[PDB]
């Protein structure tokens, strides 16, 4: 489920609607509405076809409502907030955008925000800014009082600055920080006295380093005198993807640089007798120093193959960041015993994906095939995530196998644009928009004030909040591989079961054991 | 500044020169207006400039 | 009208001599335009010693 | 909640054309559309800014 | 920029040790929405209307 | 002055160029020191390049590489030699450079190009661009690379030699060569 | 046995800074080398020579540059062709008679517009740079030609920065109105030629804009039968006609500028210009065929042509106007190779990319494509493989195939077609290739693959580029070794021992500044045999993204898309330090008055790209053509380079009584 509100945030006495999709797979849902005071006053179980708004009464409960929503016997329990409280869309919006992502708890850096303002019409505003600083312990907020200051926003723009000085006289124990945020507290006010907004510059991150390495997403197993194709994922200190960073490891002197998405796929030449394999990643950036930038390290295993056979499997995936619709080839590498790949007739290959077994087959290998190549189809079904699982069989009795994990682009699975003019309308004008689409699509549209449409950004339902809601089933658990042939199937949420006695552990049930 | 001078003024000739070749022909000789025949006169006139 | 034309005119005449220049202006739910002409002006029947 | 039946084109697009009108309100409007197919399933719009204005006017900042 | 409706598209362009460098096309399209252009004659004679 | 950070460190920084500095000799211990109003403050130079030994007089309107080798608390820092004739002829030509990197038996290397800004030059500025660029473009002093040579060649039988290990110490710093001369640099970085 | 492996461009161009490397497989005593050019048969001369030291420090690689400064006659033209390279160890010594050129450079004449008319001043500067991409002060001669062959003016400046600012040119008072063209040349000791267009046209005060906008700019079976054809007329602006007469007529013509046409006894009569606009339809099929006597067409790969005639009834008026032609083509498609040269190495997939561009030269998304082949033994067998599908990438115009070859190949005969849900069999595209075997009775080859499609390829990248070195009768492979060519010169080279016991591995290649616009990359290793010697390779064609170096950026003020004339506006410029800017503003309507391909500055890159000797996606034929068809030639190899023997031009990729009358006697 997924619910959507005609806007985040609402006057007492207006009529709160919504209309609520399903990623359609008898259609009973049960809505129901609980005030932020906890108690509940709408239980209602609609078709997905029709619904009605909640009319909040001119006298009721302030806060932030929880629209909720789910299948009638099937804890879905999907959620969606609204705001309702006494307010007046003020006329201009404010923009924020400080200097870096991030503060380093034990630097020297002073703080910059830079504030743009502009009434929501498009003309630049003129006025006077307060701009306090703070820090938030989790659920607490804390003053730098001296911090607070006054600035003159003249057309549209103003800086306010937070001196690291005064940050330091607020909070010398250093010890409290760890782990927190700095918040730019900011008050903007026309000059005519008239109109005036408040937002916060939040989140911003207090640490040690200007970006996160992670390697959940590169396999912990690895086939020994065979390459093997490190996936460094770099994020910045929220958890955003952060790009253009450069990494390297020096005990393999291979370097590369983060891309669109935060994923850098550095490859690793790897000596035969090898079992072991000791990773450091560094985030090489030419303009942090050393000390500053952030580290991580990990150690992956060699393969198992089937009675130590020496039979192993690579499947490379060569391309990057993935489009739907996308030709994208995939690299079959066999390796070992001569007289053993002599009889490797044909890979059988699966893509997993939503946590279930979408399309199967095979790719021929004809004789003296060490690396058999085949063009795959992207398409739409794939996203946002799809696994690649593929083995062989010798002789009727080894099976050995490899697993990939691809991110495709998360995005539409079919087409929706709004096509307009963009020339400036005249009030109550007549007006024409072009609706392009999917065929027999039904679309749901809402017209809204900027105003309300930035005053609340989280609640907003996102294609994106749909993937990673999406995604979250997919019953995986590595980017591939396994211990062994076994492994890999188990790693990769398959199970498995062969004439010959030779099966997968119970699956206990799904998320996986950390 | 003189060599400028001179210069700007050789550029007004050749360019005030090129305006006339559009009357001149397919033989080399020019026509009194354009597209008609050449007159043994104006042909004379242009050699005179 | 939608995606058209409209006309404009002014009915004027001159009396000085060659007199000269006029804001003309259009205001419109965008904005000003002023657009500037200059009106020419002149006697009858010319010669020159 | 608009219905897109209407013969696609080469590219496989249904394009559905819409009149209506604005709002006495001197701001900026913002479209959101969200569209739901039997096979797509789900989409999220491009969000469509329409932004209203005129030359001369009244701003009411009231309470 | 030029007080006449055209749409400008602007490309410069910057050599120098490193190679040469074509920057990116910026277009600017002058106005729009509703105009008025006006047919003022040549001459006109004192007297006339 | 050895390490490995602070190679990074002392190759990273603010480079700086000027003329026209006449100034007497002072000896603050074995035999130098002098000074200059750059504009804003009030810097020193300690030359004692074998250069030094015919320049115990002072300088007469020279051009001087200045690099801060270490900083006084007012802007002024101590440099060595970087002095050049002036009038430099500011001739600009483009030499030829080589970049090996030697990786037990791995090698990866670069035909490339270095920017000589002058007539003569000092050894001190030429020790210090040839590495800046080096370690912008070629990693130098990240990481293992910190080992390796700089082979200027000059006529057929003549080339002056650098450690990256360590910057190459203050006394030759008052040495100058010709542009014109320098048929070109090769630079081997091992790791 | 262990030769070593001078490697070099397959041209020297005179003036130019030229890059020379040597490989050695070969004994550990480090030794020394003289690398000399020397004069083309005497060998007397010494134009220059370098004297590396390639030793054990050095993976027995290095490299100097030599150069060939203007040493030949002043006074009288007459180049030399032809001179030598030599090799001089203390163990082998050999040299390569090999040619040069005088094209040095390019010349980029920027015109300030593509139209003009009597009186303007054609604004004129020129970009000029050198092989190696800087500026060049060289001085510089343009001179003018008119529509006819006569050299009217001609001027010269010299030059401090690259952009040599000219002494704008006014048509006349009158000009002999055509197909201006300026002609750029250095004046000294080069011979590199930049030339350029303008057309000079006489402005005429219409009564009507006549607009004339068929269906689309081409004609194929799906509209055939009836062709749309939309006209309209207008006056100031926006102010449309709104009473006239139309008149068409049609004919069919070989092309285009060839000043003739057969026109058809059917000049499809007054549809009328009803307000502003007016409408008619038009059968191919009917009309080509009487007067034309075409009836398929088959018979039909050239142009229709318009021409329209509107008259307004109201006050009694009249322009023309028309289309010069609108092509004839027997199918929407037309489609070719991309990326995917025609040599494939036996055991290893064979990829194939095919681009669907419609008529009007664009990339077409989603479009269905067809592989057929059949397969050619070296024991002569004929095999026939099974159909492969695929469809064109939303944004490519890109079908992608590949194929595992059956070892035993060496020749692949190929078959690619469309297959659109509605066209015709007949009318599908079609296009037919073949590709042949690297050979080498080593029995070993080689082949390089990486990991992209939609190569971006970002400067500060690191390119990692898996070698896999299939069918050697032995492996037996000690190093791997490549050069890096870009711009007709190398740039990086260097070695990397193999791994001593698996397959395929992979090279960690940087990404530089040296490789921008696009770069190949060649990959060779040495196979041995008491017949002492076997070189074998492979090279790739590497599109990297075009980033200036410096970054030129530019802005305006108010950065909105509509701008009120007039209004003061700012224009701000980023650079990388210290950049030379030479801005320039345009009608972007002047462009649309000439069909005439695109005249802006875009087609530099592509323009200053012919700058690579090379050829196609790279990979030759034989150890010998793989270097040649990628701009090398090398001297060592016991193994032997081939002298090529002349460059074909190749192309990569990235109502009666009257007619009876006056018609009889137009004597
Ligand atoms: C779905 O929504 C409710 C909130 O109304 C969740 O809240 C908890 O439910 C558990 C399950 O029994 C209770 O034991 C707790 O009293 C609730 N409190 C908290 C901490 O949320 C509920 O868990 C949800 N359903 C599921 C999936 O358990
Ligand atoms: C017309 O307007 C201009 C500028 O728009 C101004 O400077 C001038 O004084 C005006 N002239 C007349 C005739 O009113």
């Amino acid at each position: 489920l997924f619910i959507q509100t005609d806007k985040g945030i609402y006057t007492p006495g207006s009529p709160v609607l919504y209309r609520v999709f399903s990623m359609d797979h008898n259609k009973t849902v049960i809505v129901e509405f609980q005030t932020p005071e906890g108690i509940l006053v709408s239980s209602n179980s609609v078709d997905l076809n029709f619904f009605w708004p909640y009319n909040l009464p001119d006298l009721v409960s302030l806060g932030t409502w929880r629209i909720v929503a789910k299948y009638e016997h099937s804890p879905e329990n999907y959620t969606a907030y609204f705001d309702v409280r006494k307010y007046v869309l003020p006329s201009f919006e404010v923009r924020l955008q400080p200097s870096e992502k991030f503060f380093y708890i034990d630097g020297n850096e002073n703080f910059h925000v830079s504030i743009t303002a502009r009434y929501l019409y498009g003309e630049e505003v003129e006025g006077v800014a307060f701009v306090l600083f703070g820090v938030k312990i989790d659920d607490a907020k804390k003053s730098i009082p001296d911090s607070l200051t006054r600035i003159p926003i003249i057309d549209g723009d103003g800086k306010a600055t937070l001196k690291r000085d005064t940050f330091r006289s607020r909070f010398p124990n250093l010890n409290e920080l760890v782990g927190h945020t700095l918040y730019a507290s900011v008050t903007v006010m026309t000059e005519s006295g008239s109109d005036m907004v408040v937002t916060e510059q939040s989140g911003i991150h207090i640490v040690a380093s200007p970006y996160q390495i992670h390697f959940t997403k590169t396999p912990k197993y690895f086939k020994p005198g065979m390459p093997y194709e490190l996936t460094v994922y770099v994020t910045n200190p929220d958890g955003s993807p952060a790009a253009h960073v450069p990494v390297v490891s020096e005990a393999f002197h291979s370097m590369g640089t983060t891309l669109s998405d935060g994923t850098a796929k550095l490859i690793l030449n790897i000596p035969l007798n090898a079992q072991s394999l000791p990773i450091t990643v560094r985030t090489n950036h030419g303009d942090l120093p050393r000390e500053r930038q952030a580290t991580k390290s990990m150690t992956a295993i060699a393969y198992q193959t089937q009675g130590g056979s020496g039979n192993y499997l690579h499947v490379a995936i060569t391309s990057t960041e993935i489009k739907p619709g996308d030709n994208l080839p995939v690299n079959f590498n066999v390796k070992g015993n001569a007289n053993s790949l002599k009889q490797i007739k044909y890979f059988t290959y699966l893509i997993l994906n939503k946590g279930k077994i979408f399309k199967v087959g095979r790719q021929p290998r004809r004789d003296g095939q060490n690396l058999v190549t085949m063009n795959l189809h992207i398409t739409p079904d794939l996203i946002p995530s799809f696994r690649f699982v593929a083995y062989y069989q010798v002789g009727n009795n080894e099976i050995v196998a490899d697993s990939v994990w691809v991110d495709v682009k998360d995005t539409c699975m079919g087409t929706l644009v709004v096509k307009g003019d963009n020339l400036i309308q005249m009030p109550g004008a007549a007006m024409k928009i072009k609706l392009e689409g999917d065929p027999g699509a039904r679309v749901g549209l809402v017209a809204v004030d900027k105003a309300v449409y930035v005053l609340n950004d989280k609640y907003k339902i996102s294609q994106a909040k749909i993937w990673d809601t999406i995604e979250k089933s997919d019953f995986g658990c590595t980017a591939g591989s396994g211990q062994n042939n076994l492994g890999v199937f188990e790693d990769a949420g398959l199970a498995l079961t062969t004439s010959t006695n030779l099966n997968t552990k119970q699956r206990s049930a799904a998320k996986c054991p950390q | 500044d003189p060599l400028i001078e001179k210069q700007k003024l050789k550029k007004k000739l050749k360019e005030g020169m090129l305006s006339i070749m559009s009357y001149r022909n397919a033989d080399y000789s020019y026509s009194v207006w354009k597209g008609g025949s050449a007159s043994t006169w104006l042909t004379a006139f242009a050699l005179r400039v | 009208e939608g995606s058209s034309s409209h006309l404009v005119t002014f009915t004027v005449l001159p009396l000085e001599i060659g007199l000269h220049n006029i804001n003309f202006s259009l205001e419109t739910w965008f904005g000003k335009e002023i657009l500037v002409k200059t009106l020419r002006v002149v006697p009858e029947g010319v010669k020159r010693e | 909640t608009k219905d897109l039946t209407e013969e696609p084109n080469s590219q496989g697009i249904s394009s559905k054309t819409m009149s209506f009108y604005l709002r006495d309100s001197i701001t900026t409007w913002v479209v959101l559309a969200v569209s739901f197919t039997p096979t797509k399933g789900i989409c999220v719009a491009e969000p469509y800014e329409i932004r209203v204005m005129k030359v001369f006017f009244i701003d009411l900042q009231m309470p | 920029l030029p007080d006449s409706l055209t749409t400008w598209e602007i490309q410069g362009v910057g050599i120098s040790n490193t190679g040469i460098c074509v920057a990116d096309t910026v277009k600017a399209k002058v106005f729009k929405d509703v105009f008025l252009e006006m047919n003022i004659p040549y001459s006109v004679v004192r007297g006339e209307q | 002055l050895h390490d490995i950070r602070d190679l990074h460190r002392y190759y990273s920084s603010e480079s700086f160029e000027y003329s026209n500095v006449s100034g007497k000799v002072e000896n603050y211990n074995g035999s130098n020191v002098v000074r200059f109003n750059p504009k804003d403050q009030n810097h020193q130079l300690f030359l004692l390049g074998k250069d030094k030994e015919q320049y115990k007089e002072g300088l007469q309107g020279q051009n001087v590489f200045v690099v801060q080798e270490l900083i006084d608390p007012n802007g002024r820092l101590s440099t060595v030699g970087g002095v050049t004739k002036k009038n430099n002829k500011t001739s600009e030509t483009n030499t030829p450079l080589f970049v090996n990197k030697v990786n037990g038996e791995d090698l990866d290397a670069s035909i490339d190009s270095f920017l000589i800004q002058k007539e003569e030059i000092s050894l001190k500025e030429l020790d210090f661009k040839i590495r800046q660029q080096l370690v912008n473009n070629y990693g130098l002093y990240k990481g293992t690379s910190k080992y390796g040579k700089i082979i200027i060649n000059l006529k057929d039988e003549n080339k002056v030699e650098i450690d990256l290990g360590d910057k190459l110490q203050f006394e030759r710093m008052g040495d100058v060569l010709n542009s014109k001369d320098i048929r070109g640099i090769s630079v081997t970085i091992n790791q | 046995e262990q030769t070593y492996v001078i490697s070099a461009p397959k041209i020297f161009r005179v003036g130019a800074s030229e890059n020379i490397v040597i490989q050695v497989y070969g004994y550990t005593e480090a030794f020394d080398a003289t690398i000399s050019i020397k004069s083309y048969p005497d060998k007397k001369f010494s134009y220059s020579s370098g004297h590396v030291h390639l030793s054990s420090e050095n993976k027995f690689q290095n490299s100097a540059i030599l150069t060939i400064q203007p040493k030949q006659l002043p006074g009288g033209q007459n180049p030399v062709s032809y001179v030598y390279l030599e090799v001089v160890s203390k163990h082998f010594s050999k040299s390569k008679r090999m040619p040069i050129t005088y094209d040095n450079g390019f010349l980029f004449i920027h015109t300030d517009k593509p139209v003009y008319t009597p009186d303007q001043s054609v604004k004129v500067r020129v970009y000029s740079l050198n092989d190696d991409l800087k500026p060049a002060k060289r001085e510089t001669v343009l001179t003018f030609i008119d529509p006819e062959g006569s050299e009217v003016d001609m001027v010269e400046e010299i030059d401090h920065i690259g952009i040599i600012s000219f002494p704008d040119f006014k048509i006349p008072s009158n000009p002999r109105y055509g197909m201006w063209t300026i002609k750029a040349k250095y004046k000294e000791d080069f011979s590199t030629t930049g030339t350029a267009y303008f057309e000079v046209k006489e402005y005429v005060l219409p009564h009507f804009s006549v607009s004339i906008e068929p269906e689309y700019n081409f004609i194929g079976y799906k509209n055939f039968k009836n062709f749309e054809i939309t006209i309209k007329a207008r006056y100031f602006y926006n102010k449309v006609v709104t009473e006239a007469d139309v008149y068409i007529t049609f004919g069919i013509r070989e092309d285009l500028k060839d000043d003739q046409k057969e026109m058809m006894q059917t000049a499809m009569q007054n549809t009328m210009l009803i307000n502003g606009i007016a409408q008619v339809t038009f059968d191919s099929e009917t009309a080509v065929k009487e007067l034309s006597y075409y009836s398929l067409e088959d018979l039909n790969n050239k142009y229709l042509y318009i021409a329209v005639t509107v008259i307004e009834s109201t006050g009694g008026f009249s322009e023309e106007a028309e289309i010069p032609g609108i092509k004839y083509v027997l199918s929407p498609y037309k489609l070719n190779l991309v990326a995917t040269p025609l040599f494939l190495k036996p055991g290893i997939p064979y990829p194939i990319k095919v681009q669907v561009k419609d008529s009007l030269d664009q990339l077409v998304g989603g479009v269905p494509v067809t592989l057929n082949a059949q397969t050619i033994d070296v024991n002569q067998e004929t095999s026939d493989l099974d159909p492969s599908k695929s469809v064109t990438r939303v944004d490519d115009g890109v079908a992608s195939f590949v194929l595992n070859l059956p070892s035993g190949v060496t020749v692949l005969e190929f078959n690619v077609k469309t297959d659109a849900p509605d066209l015709p069999e007949e009318n599908q595209a079609r296009e037919g290739y073949r590709a042949i075997a690297y050979s080498s009775l080593s029995q070993s080859y080689l082949y390089i693959d990486w990991t992209d499609n939609h190569k971006a390829l970002l400067v500060g990248e690191h390119l990692n580029i898996i070698v896999t070195p299939k069918s050697p009768y032995i492996d037996k492979i000690t190093h791997y070794n490549y050069l890096i060519l870009s711009k007709g010169k190398i740039i990086h080279f260097g070695t990397r021992e193999k791994f001593s016991d698996a397959s395929y591995q992979s090279i960690n290649i940087p990404v530089t500044q040296n490789m921008v616009p696009s770069s190949r990359l060649l990959v060779y290793y040495i196979v041995t045999g008491e017949q002492t010697a076997e070189l074998v390779s492979d090279s790739v064609w590497l599109n990297i993204e075009e980033k200036c170096g410096n970054q030129l950026q530019v802005h305006l003020s108010p950065d909105a898309d509509a701008y009120s004339p007039g209004q003061t506006v700012s224009l701000n410029m980023a650079t990388g330090m210290d950049s030379w800017v030479a801005l320039a503003a345009v009608d972007s309507a002047v462009y649309g008055v000439q069909r005439g391909a695109k005249k802006p500055l875009e087609r530099v890159f592509q323009f200053l790209e012919k700058s690579d000797l090379g050829c196609g996606a790279g990979g030759g034929l034989n150890n010998a053509n793989v270097f040649h068809l990628a701009g090398l030639t090398f001297l060592t190899n016991a193994n032997a380079d081939d002298s090529q023997e002349n460059d074909e031009p190749c192309k990569e990729i990235l109502l009666q009584k009257k007619i009876e009358e006056i018609a009889a006697k137009y004597k």
